[PDB]
């Protein structure tokens, strides 16, 4: 009982990394991925100014 | 001034300095690269132009961060020196690895240092006796020799050497130095343990023997120079101290090999089966060194891992070159319960001229050289038939073989444990009396098994009473 | 010694140019030389260029060396060695490769620096701008060094972006920043 | 619960830093990739390549850096960044690592999550000092006969187990982690073994047997596995036994004595000839590299009994040589017997023959390993050896008319021979062998016939628990044979003899 159950968690833990790679498809759709390279670039300008 | 550079390359343990500095060490210069690790030491040993030397790395090798401070500590390690290296076990850079702190030291000497010539040679006529019947009878030692091994593993090479030690170095009463060249630290451990127990290293007193020391586990760079580091120690024994000294090394096999190592990496084009192009001049040097001269008679002890049993590989055969007596140790004499594992048809030593031990003793070995060479002969013949198809002269003499081959199993003190056998040594008068005894088959009616692991001609009768119960 | 150790592609000749017009001091006045010459070369393309593939003879490779100071006078002296240096020494294809050596050795005497700023796609002036104030402004950019930061593009690098410069690095993308969640979703 | 976990993981992403990264990768493939750049590198550190993948720099030269690549080539590619990992070779290394199936990567493949690891501690490490280093005096029992008896097997020591592949080759170390079941299930830490098993070159499939077999016995909470498997990467071969080490190490730096056994170092022989070869560097004899002595070697004097200053821990060596033909004077046998104490050559011919063990008692030996012995299993076993080598004798001439002696001598020994042998996977006990011994040494043996020896030894077992477990109880704790008990003993064997 305690084998399929750590089992079950494991078909869990798969299924929802085939959801992650369906997310990430989803996130390199939108202009988000256009939106977020400011977001990247006034962090880094943060960043390295904080070096 | 500190010759500053930077590290150009680390190729190994094979540091490249390059000296910013117009300044230049010469060849065979000493570094201190200073490490978290304290000090790395390099030696220069090629220059490589345009203020780049390469350097051998004579300490561990990694961490390294390419580009990095040198200082020339010029020329060759200087080792330390004195009556006081009695009684320390010291690295190939001389650190007291026994921890007995700081060596004290008049003078302290170059690693490096060039072969007596020939002019200041003398050259011995000594008999060194070692109370072993087979080193006796076909090979006797010489004091102040050159003595060689071609060793069993340390199943026979640790074996023998410690039967050396036993005799020789209880038989000696000068100086005497222990040189251990990449050697397994539990064989130090027991050793030091042991010399310790026995005196020889008097802790409360004073020693008796020095003792160098190089593991297997150190940098192949390390192992190159521990050698040398010892060679200092014994000169210093033999000049500087003016007395007679004894010396083993043991095993010269990875002096050899760890040359062979380095030179790869070096860039020397390998010579055949992988053995460095140096191997001869290293060879040379290092055989050169322990030369017996008017100055001081060392009895020197070699001992060479035959690398992978083959002693037509050229790295023995440069060490046959350099030995006054040879005792080579096969492992099909061991398969046969002979301890010691000595060939007996590959035994020679130059005090085997028969004026020397006279006839007497020549004769009687040269007896026993022709029956076993006729009884090994005659190996294949008894194998592809049987013994009862041999002549009836041959087979007498067969049987007479047989009774010799058990007859030179004798028990050894270091090593009555492992043999199980309390030991033996017996003299030398004995043991040519004991083979003429048995070459004229005056014993020869009682049992091959009463010869076989005991020692001497009485103990094989009283063997024969104990077995006739 | 000579800024930043090249060597190898034939930067021990630049090496030696440098060092040997260093202490003329006419190693600015070497560079634009070279330079002049070395355009005057790509912008000599019909047998110029193409006879900058190598087939020539010493003699002749020497016959073209005289037509190269015969194009301009205006040369360190040095650089009038260094010619005859490459066609005794019979290589021609590490001119330009020789020039190039030159020019980030002048460069590093100079002390300009140089930086990237990759990205999957070109991105604004102001964010261009941006970024060289701030990396200026960092200890990144050595004082009295002057960063020449090149924006390029590169598809590969997905999204985001990488600042680079002295070795020193800093990849906030797109891609590196989902490689690194992928795999912590994966454990 | 799923959810929560990934999401803590998540959580757990946070920011990347800025510090000198970044070579560019040139020349790639042949498993050594020249880099760009990292002009600043620490000697043997660990780089992480935006390719995701890790390798060891090897060679730092003027202007390059020669990454060797530790894990696959397919995804290394041209000018990709290659980003200091800042560190030299380092691996987890504690306490938790026990009952845990790990590769070289220290990835849990038992898949039981992270790993609780104390520290991490560098790949290579110099072997202790003669000073630090304590002669022998714990025993190791394997619980098979002659292999505790003709060969005196004792901690810290390099005990070479030689011999010829898949003789089932993997039983004799297995035997001896199942035997130390008892003493590591005990409570006396000074009774306790870590024992680690190093499974180098050897199919995952098996592995995956040898892991459920462990399991079966519940012998995994004891022990770790270390799996570099045949299919994975030879540079992470090469670093698999070191890395082993380590963790070995932190068992024997808390001062408990631990066991570790290499299976097979011949197989990262020719692993280090692979990587030697594909760095172009000159090969030696059998075309294996030069540095092979010193690869071995290296590794090989980390396992040792320290002394009483280091708490007196222990990293017992069971390095397993697999020779191609049984060919003892080939080059990495002979290198790896030097380095070793000792040798424990199987024998084919012999197991081909139905002697399950086989141990060549000819060619095992064991240099110091007689005074591990525990003084029950020195006077018991007193002379058994010398014995059995003149059944060796008597065997030999055998081969037509028998004096009495020699027959008595064949009767013993033939006998005495049967009495050695086990039945593979599944030891004996400690206290047992002691009795068993006893029998044949004492000559109790001597008249039983040679059907029924498998018989008499489990009758005997028997017998003794039930007219008398409580002799077997003293000689459990007195480890020493009394005269009394050795009276007693007679006595008793002598009455089993009967039955």
């Amino acid at each position: 009982w305690v084998r399929y159950e750590a089992s079950l968690r494991q078909l869990e833990q798969r299924q929802l990394a085939k959801s992650v790679i369906s997310r990430v498809q989803s996130e390199l759709g939108n202009p988000k991925f256009q939106e977020k390279v400011l977001q990247q670039s006034i962090s880094e300008i943060e960043q390295l100014l904080s070096k | 001034t500190p010759i500053t550079g930077k590290v150009t390359a680390v190729i190994g343990a094979i540091v490249d300095v390059h000296f910013e500095q117009s300044e230049l060490p010469a060849i065979l210069n000493a570094l201190e690269i200073k490490t978290p690790q304290g000090k790395l030491v390099l030696e220069v040993a090629q220059h490589l132009g345009e203020n780049t030397v390469r350097t051998i790395a004579m300490d561990g090798t990694e961490g390294l961060v390419r580009g990095e401070k040198v200082l020339d500590t010029g020329g060759p390690i200087s080792v330390p020196v004195g009556r006081e290296t009695l009684g320390r076990i010291i690295n190939v850079i001389g650190e007291p690895i026994d921890e007995r702190g700081p060596i004290k030291s008049k003078l302290r000497k170059p690693i490096h240092a060039d072969p007596p010539s020939f002019a200041e040679q003398s050259t011995s006529a000594e008999i060194l006796e070692t109370g072993i019947k087979v080193v006796d009878l076909l090979a006797p030692y010489a004091r102040g020799g050159k003595i060689g091994l071609f060793g069993g593993a340390g199943v026979g090479k640790t074996v023998f050497i410690q039967e050396l030690i036993n005799n020789i170095a209880k038989a000696h009463g000068g100086f005497s130095v222990f040189t251990g060249v990449g050697e397994r630290t539990r064989e130090g451990n027991d050793l030091y343990r042991e010399m310790k127990e026995t005196g020889v290293i008097n802790l409360e007193g004073e020693s008796k023997v020095a003792l160098v020391f190089g593991q297997m586990n150190e940098p192949p760079g390390a192992r190159a120079r521990v050698a040398l580091t010892g060679l200092t120690i014994a000169e210093y024994f033999r000049d500087e101290e003016g007395q007679d000294v004894l010396l083993f090394i043991d095993n010269i096999f990875r002096f050899t090999q760890a040359g062979s190592e380095v030179s790869a990496l070096l860039g020397r084009i390998p010579s055949a089966v992988g053995y460095q192009p140096t191997l001869a001049t290293d060879m040379g040097l290092l055989q050169e060194r322990i030369t017996t001269t008017k100055k001081g008679s060392v009895t020197s002890v070699q001992a060479v891992y035959v690398p992978a049993d083959d002693l037509t590989d050229p790295a023995p055969a440069t060490t046959f070159a350099h030995l006054d007596a040879t005792t080579v140790l096969s492992r099909g004499i061991s398969e046969l319960g002979i301890y010691p594992a000595v060939d007996p048809l590959d035994s020679k030593s130059r005090l085997l001229d028969a004026a020397v031990v006279g006839q007497e003793h020549y004769d009687v070995a040269s007896k026993v050289q022709e029956t076993l060479q006729t009884y090994k002969s005659l190996q294949d013949i008894i194998a592809i038939l049987g013994m009862d198809e041999l002549s009836e002269q041959d087979k007498l003499t067969v049987e007479r073989a047989r009774k010799i081959q058990r007859f030179l199993s004798q028990p050894f003190a270091v090593a009555e444990v492992f043999t199980g056998i309390p030991g033996k040594l017996v003299r030398l008068k004995d043991t040519v009396a004991s083979f003429k005894a048995v070459l004229e088959g005056k014993y020869d009616n009682i049992p091959e098994h009463a010869f076989y692991m005991v020692g001497g001609i009485e103990d094989v009768v009283a063997k024969a009473e104990k077995l006739a119960a | 010694p000579p800024p930043v150790r090249l060597f190898g592609v034939e930067g021990t000749y630049a090496t030696a140019l440098y060092q040997a017009a260093a202490k003329n001091s006419s190693i600015d006045a070497a560079f634009q030389s070279l330079q002049k010459v070395e355009s005057t070369v790509k912008k000599n393309p019909k047998l110029g260029h193409l006879l900058l593939n190598p087939a020539l003879s010493l003699k002749d490779r020497n016959s073209v060396i005289d037509a190269i100071v015969e194009t301009h006078k205006n040369l360190d002296g040095y650089v009038v060695n260094l010619l005859k240096v490459l066609s005794e020494n019979n290589r021609l294809g590490c001119f330009e490769k020789i020039a190039s050596d030159f020019g980030v050795l002048n460069d590093a005497h100079n002390g300009l620096l140089k930086g990237t700023v990759t990205s999957a796609e070109p991105l604004d002036p102001k964010s261009f701008k941006r970024i060289e104030k701030a990396l200026s402004a960092s200890k990144l950019v050595g004082q009295g060094k002057s960063l020449k930061l090149e924006n390029v593009v590169k598809p590969e690098i997905k999204g985001g972006l990488i600042v680079e410069l002295g070795d020193k690095t800093v990849d906030l993308s797109i891609s590196t920043k989902i490689q690194k969640l992928n795999k912590v979703l994966e454990d | 619960e799923v959810s929560s976990i990934l999401e803590e993981r998540i959580k757990g992403v946070s920011d990347e830093a800025n510090l000198n990264e970044t070579g560019r990768v040139l020349a790639v493939g042949d498993g050594i990739a020249r880099v760009f750049g990292l002009n600043n590198i620490q000697a043997e550190e660990l780089v992480e390549f935006s390719s995701g993948v890790k390798g060891m720099a090897l060679n730092l030269e003027p202007g390059q850096v020669g990454i060797v690549l530790f894990g696959s080539d397919r995804l290394v590619k041209e000018g990709e960044l290659v980003k200091r990992t800042g560190n030299i070779v380092d691996v987890p290394v504690g306490p938790g690592l026990l009952g845990r199936v790990v590769d070289a990567l220290g990835n849990p493949i038992d898949g039981k999550g992270p790993i609780d690891a104390a520290g991490r501690s560098r790949a290579q490490v110099k072997a202790p000092g003669i000073l630090p280093r304590r002669s022998v005096h714990e025993p190791v029992q394997t619980g098979l006969k002659a292999v505790d008896a003709l060969v005196p097997i004792g901690r810290g020591q390099r005990e070479l187990i030689i011999g010829d592949r898949q003789t089932g080759k993997t039983a004799v170390a297995l035997d001896t982690i199942l035997n130390q079941k008892r003493w590591n299930n005990g409570s006396d830490e000074s009774k306790k073994l870590y024992c680690v098993y190093v499974a180098v070159g050897q199919k995952r499939s098996t592995v995956a047997q040898l892991v459920q077999t462990l399991e079966q016995h519940d012998a995994m909470k004891y022990s770790i596995i270390v799996a570099a498997t045949a299919s994975e990467a030879a540079p992470l071969q090469y670093l698999a036994p070191f890395t082993a080490a380590s963790i070995g190490e932190w068992f024997r730096d808390n001062g408990k004595h631990a066991l570790i056994v290499y299976d097979d170092l011949s197989k990262q022989a020719v692993a280090y000839r692979q990587l030697s070869l594909l760095l172009r560097r000159p090969p030696g004899r059998e075309a294996y590299p030069g540095d092979v002595f010193y690869l071995h070697s290296r590794l090989l004097e980390r396992a040792a009994k320290l002394s009483e200053k280091e708490g007196s821990g222990s990293l017992t060596a069971l390095p397993v040589i697999e020779t191609q033909g049984g060919d003892v004077s080939a080059y990495i046998p002979t290198n790896v017997i030097s380095i070793t104490d000792g040798q424990i050559f199987l024998e084919a011919e012999l197991f081909y023959k139905g002697i399950r063990p086989a141990i060549n008692v000819g060619l095992s030996v064991s240099r110091v390993g007689s005074a591990a012995q525990v003084k029950a299993l020195k006077q018991v076993a007193g002379s058994l050896k010398l014995f059995l080598a003149q059944y060796r004798e008597v065997a030999a001439f055998a081969q037509s008319d028998l004096d009495a002696s020699t027959k008595q001598t064949l009767v013993r020994g033939e006998r005495l021979t049967q009495l050695l042998k086990q039945n593979q996977y599944s030891p004996l006990a400690t206290e047992e062998q002691v009795p068993l011994i006893y029998a044949g040494v004492n000559g109790h043996l001597d008249g039983i016939e040679l059907s029924r020896i498998g018989e008499f030894e489990s009758s005997f077992l028997s017998y003794l628990k039930s007219n008398h477990n409580e002799l077997l109880t003293e000689i459990r704790e007195k480890g020493e044979l009394s005269k009394e008990l050795l009276a007693s003993l007679k006595s008793a064997t002598e009455s089993f003899v009967a039955t």
